[PDB]
């Protein structure tokens, strides 16, 4: 008399197949790429030109002496 | 009840990936009537084309009294016999969740 089949309690689990967790698509990408890229170029011309100012300063001490 | 999450893992691991797709597309394109004159059985059959199986044209036991479908892929390569096996495991979960509701007590 002690056999298995239970009265209730069932799901089931799915046979489904989906995980569309997107994801900033469709022209939202290529937008964070370009602006941060020119931001790095914007970081230039305030350092290389600044080091160029120090570069003439470095060559200044050479020319002032040597007579 | 906790298995379809594990098959959703390998879907992220292989299906949407490109390199493994690039590792197997258009490889083993055998689709003609010599794909059946060679006497092949299932997958490397019906997933390449010809719909036929021994699972609902020929009974075994109480096996027709459950509901399911059989996968078919598009072309006749390995990647369209690979995608039988993802859907095939998505059928055995249904059948087990259908078989448990229908068992009577009895003898052995």
């Amino acid at each position: 008399k002690q056999d298995m089949p239970p009265v209730g309690g069932y799901g089931p689990i799915d046979y489904k197949r989906n995980l569309p967790r997107r994801g900033l698509s469709g022209y939202s990408m290529f937008a964070v790429g370009i602006g941060a890229l020119l931001f790095g170029y914007w970081s230039m011309m305030k350092w290389n030109r600044e080091r160029r100012r120090l570069q003439i300063e470095d060559f200044e001490a050479r020319i002032a002496l040597m007579p | 009840k906790n298995f379809s999450l594990r098959i959703d893992e390998l879907e992220e691991m292989l299906t949407n990936n490109r390199i493994w797709r690039n590792r197997t597309v258009d490889i083993g394109i055998v689709t003609a009537e010599d794909a059946l004159n060679y006497g092949f059985s299932g997958v490397m059959l019906r997933g390449s084309g010809i719909q036929w199986d021994l699972r609902k044209t020929q009974p075994y036991d109480v096996y027709d009294q459950v509901e399911f479908d059989v996968p078919i892929g598009s072309r006749g390569d390995c990647y369209d016999r690979y995608l039988c096996r993802v859907e095939e495991m998505r059928q055995s979960i249904r059948i087990i969740s259908q078989c448990l509701n229908k068992m009577p007590p009895g003898e052995i």
